[PDB]
């Protein structure tokens, strides 16, 4: 991102340190819970309690 | 006289019945000087009524 | 009534308090009565609603 | 009329001689004047008593700060006429990129007062904000560009001692809005160029209009939120006493006073049936 400083704009950069922060254009929300379901398929807990 | 006015008021505008009067209702007795300073509207006696009706209303009241 | 009312003849409702002259005023038309708490935006479109 | 409970009558006089001498006293502020909150008579009277005291003073202060209102239109118009003065000296001049001119001349050539009290003092700090930038363009003295940083207002090239004498003239009129003076600023004509000369004038015509009106609505609405508070903790300590004349009390202290004519309207019905309430403060 770019940011404002006194008088000026400079230039920003941040790590996504978890995968939530790629934005839903590029990650939709639909495909976070049917990675989900795959998660619960891999661990057995598929029919969950 | 000022006795006729209250009698005038609480005979011909309120109608309110002999029995009941200044010396027994004590928000009425309080109300009453205030009635006497409006000359007008002595036409509309259910505006009268419904006045005192609401402020014995809140004479009672609760909260 | 005819034209529209600038907020001089907007009165004042006044619960709770001895006010017989807008009691002899019901059938007037112009000097409306309103109450004091003003309706707030999210309680106005809900009402709408 | 003015009446509240219990003080003695020298007191009363002395407080409503107070009020009405308020425009001739530099410093019109409440607060300026410790010794009249302090008439109210705390630890000499019953505490709804000292409340009910200090809302009709600050009722009434309200009421004379209010009527006293600084209609200043001649300044509007004077101000007006230095617009359309500078807008003139604007075409006329010539410039290194007259396209930002141009744009600055555009969004100052048009500014007539939309006759509101609020709305006057956005358009004239644009309007200033403009006169400014283009002021310093044709200088050619640096101007902010930051994006958001928008140029502040300020004088340019006038003597220290000039701005000095007009920074106190217009920390006087925060002292006391409702007389204010104009001033002609001592402003050379040897020296600096003309179009300086104009918006220099005009700058401090909108500066004394901009302090002026704000200090009004500085007061207008500390004496609210003092007036509304006040009423809040009175309400509360007088809802304990559950009586018909109280009760009275409290149905007419319920009201809200947000706007100034409501707060207006219920000094009109508080003084209207004084009478019926009052068993309910005791005295001494």
């Amino acid at each position: 991102t770019h940011c404002q400083e006194n008088s000026e704009t400079v230039a920003l950069c941040t790590p996504r340190i978890v995968i939530g922060n790629l934005p839903d254009g590029l990650a939709p929300g639909p495909f976070h819970e049917l990675r989900t379901w795959e998660i619960m398929e891999h661990m057995r807990l598929r029919p969950p309690p | 006289k000022r006795d006729e006015k209250h009698r005038h008021v609480v005979n011909v505008v309120l109608e309110l019945p002999t029995e009941i009067s200044e010396a027994t209702h004590p928000v009425l007795a309080t109300m009453l000087s205030k009635y006497t300073r409006m000359s007008s509207l002595f036409n509309d006696k259910c505006a009268f009524k419904l006045d005192l009706l609401r402020m014995v209303a809140v004479s009672r009241t609760r909260r | 009534d005819r034209q529209p009312l600038n907020p001089a003849n907007i009165e004042a409702r006044h619960h709770g308090v001895s006010d017989v002259p807008r009691l002899g005023a019901m059938d007037a038309d112009e000097p409306l009565f309103v109450d004091d708490y003003r309706a707030t935006d999210d309680e106005w479109t809900l009402q709408k609603v | 009329s003015l009446q509240f409970i219990g003080l003695q009558r020298r007191d009363v006089v002395a407080l409503v001689n107070f009020l009405r001498h308020l425009t001739q006293k530099p410093d019109v502020d409440l607060e300026a004047h410790p010794k009249i909150l302090k008439k109210c008579g705390e630890k000499r009277l019953h505490r709804r008593t000292v409340l009910f005291n200090e809302l009709m003073l600050w009722l009434g202060y309200y009421r004379e700060l209010r009527f006293h209102n600084p209609d200043l239109s001649s300044v509007l118009e004077e101000f007006e006429v230095r617009c359309v003065a500078v807008a003139r000296r604007g075409y006329t001049y010539p410039f290194g990129d007259r396209g930002k001119a141009r744009d600055h001349l555009a969004v100052l050539d048009r500014t007539e007062f939309d006759t509101d009290v609020r709305h006057d003092a956005e358009i004239v700090e644009r309007a200033l904000v403009s006169a400014v930038i283009l002021a310093k363009m044709s200088v050619r003295e640096t101007l902010v560009t930051a994006i958001g940083q928008t140029e502040p207002i300020a004088f340019v090239h006038l003597k220290d001692t000039e701005v000095q004498r007009i920074e106190e003239n217009l920390e006087g009129v925060r002292r006391n809005m409702f007389c204010v003076k104009p001033l002609d600023l001592n402003l050379d004509r040897h020296a600096n160029t003309a179009l300086v000369n104009a918006v220099n004038k005009l700058v401090y015509t909108g500066r004394l209009i901009m302090n002026v009106r704000r200090s009004w609505e500085e007061l207008e609405r500390k004496c609210l939120a003092r007036i509304q508070e006040r009423c809040k903790l009175l309400v509360k300590e007088l809802r304990m006493c559950l009586s018909f004349d109280s009760n009275y009390c409290r149905n007419i202290l319920k009201h809200a006073v947000e706007n100034g004519d409501s707060a207006d309207t219920l000094l009109e019905l508080l003084i209207e049936d004084f009478d019926i309430y009052v068993d309910s403060f005791p005295q001494s």
